[PDB]
């Protein structure tokens, strides 16, 4: 928790260690043995409700509405398991990443640039970091709350149904003080811990997406007096100062390509999962936002679902997208400099960058889609069109 | 200065357009190929307006009405716009020329080979016309029960009953040839002209592979002079392509709009029907229609391959060992190349065999529908 | 009203402040008080008639055909009211806009097409303001007719419903004298303004547009004989000539491009609401049109909304496909001239401007998509698959 | 069976000739005249149980689920022998592909890479070849053990139909000792050579593109220490070295184009024709899918059919998409150098590598597509889409 990268992001790796999260990297092996039974407790909490979960999805599949109503879920519930059990599998490749920035480059003259965006990215980070956890505060409050104030009944005649906020199987009695009680504390630090996993995963990406863009920025930033400095016909020293600060440009976009490869290999097989979820849970999303007819609860429940995926969604393709425009940017910064006036050399870096930047950066679901505002649009359409054929077809 | 007629690619289709008098001369052949042609498209139309309480007779009338109403306009945009069509062909006639002076063995056998496959496109085109209009012109007869080979409403008219019947099918069939003689020739005509981009595209290939050969290395006015003529040589495909597009972009726009129009209702009646003859007369149309098609997008694609393969051209010359100067003008060479020459349908949608892909997709897909609904 | 592309678009902005259309900018400041007043009212009477359509819709809801009806005439005015409360939240940037090209580029060579193309630029602005001026006129005085031939009746029996140009409720009688006049002259006021409005602006998106594309020809145009400068091996005095020559040409395009960025910031979320809001209209519309059944009124009106909606769509796309086409042609215009014989830095030059113009310029709704005849065509296309879908299920 | 590529190949191509493969071109002339006999008794008996297959067809369509059952088996088992009548006419040009690597380029210091590239190029497709034959050797035994464990029974009422591995009409009883065990051994031996056959061909397409892959992969690793060989005032020996490594690289690069041409070619209508056949098969899988109850043998068929599909689909988009990916990296690995201290010809290569390597080689179904992963996303995204369409209108 010293070095670049993991001195930046240290309050989110200490979230996410906190909520559960295996990584058992920084800090003192005094901590490395409480902290490891911690999570596995949490995780077999966790399966433990999952399987209670599921149980019940199997007597309430004599209906259809029930039946879609468990998957949809099921599948919202699996999203955090699966980023559970993917972070220590893959912990090798996470760590590789977050030592990446550890020795970066120096110029004397691009000094107090890269400072400034060093600083900028860090806020940034805490930003989206309080914004993210304040949201899935929201999320489970709303849900208890949404929980509290509707009517829990089954449709068979009227069958008293308990009072809770997960549909669930439990051999307690679920129905007076101490099953009641005992089930909704359980199923509270449940929703809390599940989004927080999910969430912290999905932050801990765009965190260092966002790394990667203010470096981008500080990049072109100092492009600007780059040629000026060449510009000037040149005597040997300022020849060997324009070949320092050449190298320093070149050096460092390296460097920040390097970090986005080793984010993308990662969250890019994360992604392709949790799309890979996330389709099916639209798909009976549009199925029961069919059924809708006003009422309060029944609404409010299909448009909080609906709200959440898609917000996942979007979080992802807005800092993918924002990574793809900010190389592209950098195309762009590198023509509007004055490299009519700058030496030979100055005009064949420019020229390479913009060989360079002509493709821009991105991450992609192990090379099936990438992540980006457009993969956002295509998904909105897909379903907002299935519900259409839905309604036409009913 | 060669002639249109002259030039072995262009030759049968201006000499087409010549016999009715569109593109080279101007005699009386004009007014009789066009105006009766156009006035019995306004009577078919007419016939589709009154006969629509049965889709069967509305599509199988409608698809020779939209054939002959995009036989019009052809002909018409043709007549509009002669100058630009005999100066193209007149362009063409002249690269030709000059192609056919340089001494490679490989240049001279592709010229030899698209020559010989434009020519044979155009001629099988025109007889393959010829025999499915006469075989349609004589389908009624089999068919018997007093039926037009294509249809025709006058007003307050009987057409079906006295020997009008007979007058109207033989001035029906009579006026079926010049009709697809003004059809026809345009598809065989953007044929050759890609064809001819294609020769002009690998002709330019194989000089920039080979452009040093029987250059000294010492003097570099003779190398900066041949790189020239390379540049100039791209310049004048890259013109070649933009005029020809314009053209076919503005027709192709219109035909491939009707063509899809009218396949959406074949489709729709393709399972419809229970006569199990007049399904074969579907399938047939169909078949017309998109191998029409595939033609145009086919040599559209081939245009922008080639145009893009000019880029490995440059590329794979002997560029290792020239001056730096000439090192940066092939960079540019590359640069442009990468961009391919489209030929664009009505300046929006480049013609590529991803679109014809498209289509038929989605042909699949709507028949797959209507099937699965249908039940 | 003195500098640049402001003097340029004058008339427009007179249009737009007559309309009620806000822009306390461009006159003295004894108009200041008055004019506000007039927009603000303007906006109530808007308003008002708003929501007397919106509480029409309500009572007219146990039927869907009339709901249908009624909820595309509530999105085709609704139109209207986003443009109008859009501008004055953004006026920042748009004043930030207008202001962009009052200090230019020039130089001795290239003043001749510098002048001709800015004359070309006015000469068409004023041209497409005069034309959508037309188009509106046409689109109020057909519905006013429209409205008149056909018979006001309302199915239940028969019940005469009171013969208006839009369904509304409103206090008065509506079928004796003085309810009948007003309701007409507020009405007919309403629709001149709503029109009026949505109109000026998408105008002043497209002169916009047209001036960057004008000035993008003028940058070709003074492109071809640059090189024939620099060709001819140059003495000192030649080597500044053309240096000033490639400085121009670059510094001229840089600012092409941040006028074209200026644009897509300042009308970006414009167009994304635009066409959230033509989808849905597009997609009852399609419905609507699924029951005609040659009726002249019925058809009338239908395919009148069709017209108006898919003309407003193809106006962005028509000028947002044209600044593609442009740049694409300054990489064109860039290779097709005499530069393998100018002088190592003109060659240099053309090098980074061919490699700058391998992308297109081009106007996004906001990420979401981008304006071209590609868009429309898209539009056009779902439309049309969905008009099949609903006729084949029916 | 000496040479550059078929001698890397050669356990492919024995693999190829064993099943009855023509390929009457890398043995012996002694073998030449009984391995010919051998291949064309083969292909007869394919086709006669392939006609034998067809003939039932016939007289199992009076019912629509039989029909789309035997249809899909028909598809299947149409694949292998396309394949196999498509390599004979086809075998000049497979031929001239075998022949492309025979007289490779080479430089002293490029050498150990080149070698160890080479051998890690023959690993990969000596693993590919193994594990597609296990693949082969699975879907067989699992074919054979589906048939044994379902029961046989016809619906007309019940009646016994022969217990066969595939449907057939056949002259013979079929049902008592003789004709069951002889139909079995018969059905096993078309199997595992229509399977074998079929396969074969898609592992060699599949082992050529991975040693174009590992070439390119040399080409990067050494195109590293060309630039700091550049880099040093360079005397004419060093200014020699420079060309000569230069004139290395872009000769290997070239000689990877053109392989990559030849392959396009022949596969290239060879995947036209197999992706025709798929597509129709998934259509009629969907259908067959939409009727799935739960049972294990009618269940297990049908996403054996959709896995083994889908499979040969994925075999080739994840080649192509390797392809593509490697060439541009060709490019990335071109910028991430020590250009910038290198002399002006070495700078002058990098930029016209860059340059060439902004579109990425690739495989084309005969310009109709490309292999891709799009390309099996693609066909995913349609047959869910169908399928889900399928369910919705039941």
């Amino acid at each position: 928790k010293h070095q670049g990268l993991v001195a930046d992001l240290l309050p989110n790796i200490r979230v996410m260690q906190g909520v559960g999260h295996f990584m058992f990297n920084y800090y003192s092996e005094g901590k490395k043995f409480p902290h490891r039974i911690y999570c596995i407790v949490t995780l077999l909490l966790l399966l433990l409700q999952y399987g209670m979960m599921a149980v019940n999805l199997m007597m309430e599949s004599d209906d259809v509405d029930d039946l879609t109503a468990n998957t949809i879920t099921m599948l919202f519930f699996l999203h955090p398991i699966v980023k559970m059990i993917y972070f220590p599998v893959r912990s090798k490749i996470f760590y590789k990443t977050l030592a990446i920035w550890n020795n970066p480059n120096s110029h004397p003259l691009f000094a107090e640039s890269n400072a400034r965006f060093h600083a900028l990215a860090i806020t940034k980070m805490r930003r989206l970091l309080f914004c993210v956890a304040g949201a899935t505060i929201f999320s489970v409050i709303s849900w208890t709350g949404i929980t509290f104030i509707e009517d829990s009944v089954k449709r068979i005649t009227i069958i008293p149904i308990p009072r809770l906020m997960i549909r669930t199987f439990y051999p307690f009695n679920a129905m007076s003080g101490a099953g009641h009680v005992f089930a909704l504390i359980y199923q509270f630090y449940y929703l809390v811990i599940s989004m927080a996993v999910s969430n912290s995963l999905d932050v801990l990406f765009c965190s260092w997406l966002l790394f990667a863009c203010e470096q981008l920025q500080h990049l072109k930033a100092i492009m600007k007096p780059l040629m000026e400095l060449s510009a000037t016909g040149l005597t040997k020293k300022q020849e060997m100062l324009v070949r320092s600060a050449i190298k320093y440009w070149v050096e460092r976009h390296k460097h920040v390509v390097r970090l986005v490869t080793a984010v993308g290999d990662a969250y890019g097989v994360a992604l392709l999962l949790h799309m890979l979820t996330t389709t099916i849970t639209l798909t009976l999303l549009a199925y029961q936002a069919t059924k809708v007819n006003g009422v309060n609860v029944y609404a409010a429940t299909v448009i909080g679902y609906l709200l959440y995926t898609l917000g996942q969604v979007f979080l992802f393709c807005i800092f993918g997208n924002r990574l793809i425009e900010e190389s592209s940017s950098v195309m762009e910064a590198a023509y509007s400099c004055h490299w009519y006036d700058g030496s030979e050399e100055a005009k064949t870096f420019v020229q390479i960058v913009c060989q360079q930047c002509q493709k821009a950066m991105s991450i992609s679901g192990a090379k099936f889609f990438t992540v980006s505002l457009d993969l956002f649009a295509s998904v909105l359409g897909a379903v907002v069109t299935y519900f259409m054929v839905l309604v036409q077809l009913k | 200065m060669a002639s249109i007629l002259d030039c072995p690619i262009v030759s049968v289709n201006a000499r087409v357009w010549r016999f009715w008098s569109f593109v080279l001369k101007h005699d009386a052949m004009r007014y009789i190929s066009i105006i009766p042609v156009t006035v019995m498209t306004f009577f078919m139309f007419t016939d589709l307006c009154r006969s629509w309480g049965n889709i069967q007779e509305l599509i199988i009338k409608a698809y020779f009405a939209v054939l002959y109403f995009n036989a019009v306009l052809r002909t018409l945009i043709l007549v509009k716009d002669r100058k630009l069509y005999e100066n193209f062909m007149q362009g063409i006639s002249n690269v030709y020329f000059e192609i056919s002076h340089i001494d490679d063995h490989k240049i001279q056998s592709l010229l030899k080979s698209y020559t010989v496959r434009a020519r044979m496109l155009s001629i099988s085109n025109l007889a393959l016309g010829a025999i499915i209009s006469t075989c349609f012109v004589v389908y009624p007869i089999f068919t018997g029960e007093r039926g037009l080979p294509y249809g025709m409403f006058i007003p307050g008219l009987d057409s079906f009953r006295s020997p009008h019947y007979e007058i109207i099918y033989i001035v029906q069939v009579v006026l079926t040839f010049p009709g697809c003689c003004m059809y026809i020739p345009f598809t065989s005509f953007f044929a050759s002209t890609t064809l001819f981009g294609l020769v002009q595209i690998k002709t330019l290939q194989r000089q920039l592979q080979t452009f040093k050969d029987n250059i000294n290395s010492q003097d570099k006015e003779k190398v900066k002079a041949k790189v020239v003529k390379l540049i100039e040589d791209h310049k004048r495909i890259i013109t070649y392509v933009s005029e020809l597009n314009s053209l076919v972009t503005y027709i192709c726009f219109v035909e491939f709009l009707s063509f899809g129009m009218m396949l959406c209702a074949l489709l729709f009646l393709l399972n419809v029907i229970e006569n199990h003859a007049q399904i074969v007369i579907v399938a047939a149309y169909i078949f017309m229609i998109i191998s029409q098609i595939f033609a145009f997008y086919w040599h559209a694609n081939e245009v922008r391959e080639e145009s893009m393969n000019l880029a490995e051209a440059a590329y794979s010359g002997p560029w290792v060992e020239l001056d730096n100067s000439i090192k940066k003008k092939l960079l540019l060479i590359i640069l442009r190349a990468q961009q391919p020459l489209e030929i664009t349908v009505g300046n929006v949608y480049p013609m590529t065999l991803e679109m014809f892909q498209s289509l038929l997709n989605a042909s699949y897909s709507y028949f797959t529908l209507l099937r699965r609904v249908y039940n």
